[PDB]
């Protein structure tokens, strides 16, 4: 048998000699074993919190932020457009075990609208946005010899 | 075959001792056994029906095994386990039934079914278990040359047979002798009539006798005797022996005189009974023999004379009688008998999927045409039609 | 302290491998700066 | 009296959402408004009947919640609440039928029974909702 | 089965929750419970059809999710959303269909088609939810088992019955006492004719009694309840009881005199009413006998005293009725009534199919037929075919 954590087993090996401790503990902590699936990714472990702390736990696996992940869904993050601009060349290289596992952007739009009275803060955003831009904004060549 | 069996005291012993709450160690012996089985299947295609009304269905396996874990057993686990039976039990069906048909002559004790000639395969045998099922328990005991048989009840061991046979007749049938009988099932009936009461008789007494051969030994046979035949002890208006005309018998009861019952076996009395009416065992026969006489009163009242003149018209029939009923017995061959619904469920599913007449069972399995031509060939595919029709009865009544 | 109704099994995934940044696995080169087009697909900066 | 509305379509709303499977979300803003329920209860005993052939049964208080851990039902999770909710169902019938019965000619209008005269008691309006009823 | 309901709830509680404009938040909780399915399905093939009239239409599945990367749902949202859900549409119509017309006898309280025998599968389950629809709700305490139950506004409990009873009559009936009616739906018209006027009658008054048994039981009726029956009240020629002739009723009407209204349940009356008309409440009852007399006018005015002689000719014929109508009340089996479509959904949609008369239903479901013979495997089906039609109005009217 193979068990979930630390406290998990301290406990077990604690109990199993308390002697007033019904036949049927022993038994159960005995033959209880884990639960092995190679294939789908299952594993099932023996465990032992508490109430309020299964509950806690529990949650945290059910909310496991964190979905899939094909060629296709990097193919994905890519603007509708670009990809429709012949004069950029894209391609795969490198390949996805389904394995694969990523962590949503979260992108929901404005939520606030800070567009409409905050103005001594939008004054800072565009300023920021607008460096931003001037970082990127390709430099020019070929130019007329200014004299 | 055997392999069938399991399949099932698998699924009972385990849609019954598997609930909501049973602690773990009730069931480890048993879980096991069960999960066995599953790996053997998955991979292996089946199918059944093609032959008349039965739906040609297809299966497949591929389900995972279990949490061997938990304690007392939460709900959760039953459920996700039920729903796992619940494909057995539609199967198991759809397989008995599909080998509950089949009929073959030469070798026709053996499989037939392209869904059972797989499972005698020995890939499977990796299961059998618990053969405390009476039927099973004798089908091996069967396949191993040796001896032993089933417990029956008011058993159907007598083809039905209705009859009379006129000892002494003439065309106006007004001075009649002779037996009429009634044999079904597991009781006999059988009254002697002498129309002239044995007026001319040597020793004013008529003798009497019946006949029957069981088409197979019965075994410690706890059998009822009593005296009287009540279905033959009023007027009746009867058709001849030729069908030509019909007779008139009106019957007036005596007690039988010097009754004496002989249960023989290859013509050798095992049991015999002289007058003893009541409870009697038999404990080893083939055949019957009911002897019976009619004596003439030697001492009658008024009213009594009256009815026994001298000389014709003989107006009251003088008749004596004897009821017979075996009331339990073992056989070591399969029959039907008042309680078993083994011939019913084989009748049944034949019927319900309209099943074509076939080489070895009379037409609708009737019971008298079957019991009365008991080959062995009949024998042995109704031992295993018989054997899986209890096998089927463990999950689906 | 009653135990059964402590002990709880265990539903877990097995063994991912968790990816950021991302992108980087898209292989791009770009053609020669004088075969340029816009929407308009004829050629943007056409003036040879 | 708005009280007791609530504590059917509470288990109507419930009795029926609650089913072997169903994606929990679906009851989030269900689950919740269910437990606040069984707390304010839980301590307080209760008398009904007292008349004609109306049994006088009585009645206790002391269950657990409701894990909202999960994020798909498993049927166990059913059945250690129907066999919650089948003594508020059982009960509720007790309930009705107590106040059901009794009349009054002055304020003929108003709560009668030693059941509900208890139930529109104040710290009990903390349950009141969905009226459409 | 239970599987079937969600799919739609999913789709009403969406095709209307879903349009240009709301805030996100109204269906956080929805859109979830809707993509959860999407998943579950995509990949499996299905086939409906194979019977009578009704197209063989198989669907594949291959659909996208929803973004929830918004908050005012804008036009272009829906459309991408409503033609997913046409396709759901287009399709559960063809798989109601498909399950409202298979019959079974054994199992008739269970799934058949293809379709839905692929269903009830485990994998499916992962979906379920807002069971308030009355139907599904009374589906689900029916398998669990317990105080099932309907409402039904002028319920159908009384198969069409229209006929009388003489009980003094002679071959000129000229002189006929005895009771005619009519039974049908939710109503009872009955009266009583004496055409001598109690004139010979003990107390010069005539009993009658009209007793009608229900095929199930009806808990918390409203009842009306009214003197006279209008329906014979008028002269009429009718045929003899062995359509041998025909005889002549004139009738005159008096009051009913001591009417009594019994709601029996198991031969124990559970409501009576004597002389009470109008609104009437029976509580419990799977019987109802209405008894009620004509008794002859102690005191006539000349033109009373002239309808009724001491001698025949007897040319006025008096007679006293009873009209019951239920009005509404609770039934634990499902029924027909006037305002609910089921009947007429299951009725018509094996209708226009053509679907050949099957082993339990009678032909056309005649309601009359099947209330008269409501075995168990009537009702179970009907049970599970009203369900269905009830999912399908949801979506399809
Ligand atoms: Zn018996």
């Amino acid at each position: 048998g193979k068990v979930v954590d630390s406290e998990t087993a301290s406990i077990c090996d604690a109990i199993f000699q308390d002697e007033e401790t019904e036949g049927a503990v022993r038994r159960f902590i005995a033959e209880m074993r884990q639960r092995v699936q190679a294939d789908r990714n299952v594993v099932n472990y023996p465990s032992i919190l508490h109430p309020i702390d299964y509950a806690f736990n529990e949650y945290f696996l059910q909310h496991q932020l964190v979905e899939p992940l094909n060629n296709d869904i990097i193919f994905n993050y890519i603007p509708e457009r670009i990809r429709n601009d012949v004069n950029y060349i894209l391609n795969m290289d490198r390949n996805l075990p389904s394995t694969a596992r990523y962590i949503r952007p979260n992108l929901l739009q404005d939520r606030l609208n800070l567009h409409d009275n905050f103005e001594s803060l939008w004054d800072t955003i565009t300023t920021s946005n607008y460096i931003l831009a001037r970082s990127v904004v390709p430099d020019l060549k070929e130019l007329v010899s200014t004299e | 075959m055997d392999v069938l069996y399991s399949l099932s005291k698998t699924l009972k012993d385990a849609r019954d001792k598997i609930v909501e709450g049973t602690l773990y160690s009730n069931v480890s012996d048993l879980i096991q056994q069960f999960n066995q089985m599953i790996i053997t299947m998955n991979g292996n295609e089946f199918q059944t029906g093609g032959i008349g009304n039965l739906p040609i269905r297809n299966w497949n396996f591929d389900f995972g095994l279990l949490g061997t874990t938990l304690l007392n057993l939460d709900a959760n686990y039953v459920e996700t386990a039920r729903n796992t039976i619940d494909y057995f039990v539609d199967f198991v069906d759809n397989v008995c039934m599909d080998e509950m048909v089949r009929e073959s002559q030469r070798n026709g004790i053996a499989p037939q079914s392209d869904s059972l000639r797989k499972l005698s395969g020995l890939k499977f045998k990796r299961i059998n278990f618990d053969n405390s099922s009476e039927y099973i328990e004798n089908w091996n005991l069967q396949n191993r040359r040796q001896r032993t048989g089933f417990t029956f009840h008011k058993p159907n061991i007598f083809p039905y047979s209705a009859s009379f046979t006129l000892n002494r007749s003439q065309p106006a049938h007004d001075n009649l002798m002779g037996t009429m009988w009634l044999n079904a099932g597991s009781e006999i009936q059988v009254a002697g009539f002498d129309y002239s009461c044995a007026i001319n008789a040597p020793a004013n007494t008529q003798q009497f006798e019946h006949i029957v051969q069981l088409r197979r030994v019965l075994t410690t046979a706890t059998i009822t005797l009593l005296p009287d035949a009540e279905r033959f002890s009023f007027p009746r208006v009867i058709n001849s022996a030729d069908g030509a005309t019909t007779w008139y018998f009106n019957p007036v009861i005596l007690r039988p005189n010097n009754v004496e019952v002989e249960f023989l076996l290859n013509g050798q009395i095992i049991n015999t009974y002289q007058a003893r009416f009541g409870t009697i065992i038999a404990r080893n026969f083939d055949t019957i023999r009911l002897s019976f006489q009619l004596m003439r009163p030697p001492n009658m009242t008024p009213a009594v004379a009256a009815l026994f003149p001298n000389a014709q018209p003989f107006e009251h029939h003088a008749t004596v009688g004897l009821t017979l009923r075996i009331e339990s017995a073992v056989c070591e061959s399969v029959l039907a008998d008042a309680s078993e619904t083994m011939l019913a469920n084989v009748t049944s599913v034949r019927q319900e999927y309209a099943i074509p007449v076939g080489p070895v069972f009379p037409p609708g399995m009737n019971w008298t045409d079957l019991i009365t031509n008991y080959s062995p060939s009949r024998e042995d595919n109704l031992q295993r039609v018989f054997t899986v029709a209890s096998i089927r009865s463990m999950l689906v009544k | 302290f009653d135990f059964r109704n402590s002990m709880h099994m265990l539903t877990s995934n097995l063994t991912f491998t968790v990816y950021s940044d991302l992108l980087a696995f898209v292989s791009a080169d770009t053609v020669e700066p004088i075969n340029a087009v816009a929407f308009d697909n004829m050629r943007i900066m056409n003036e040879l």
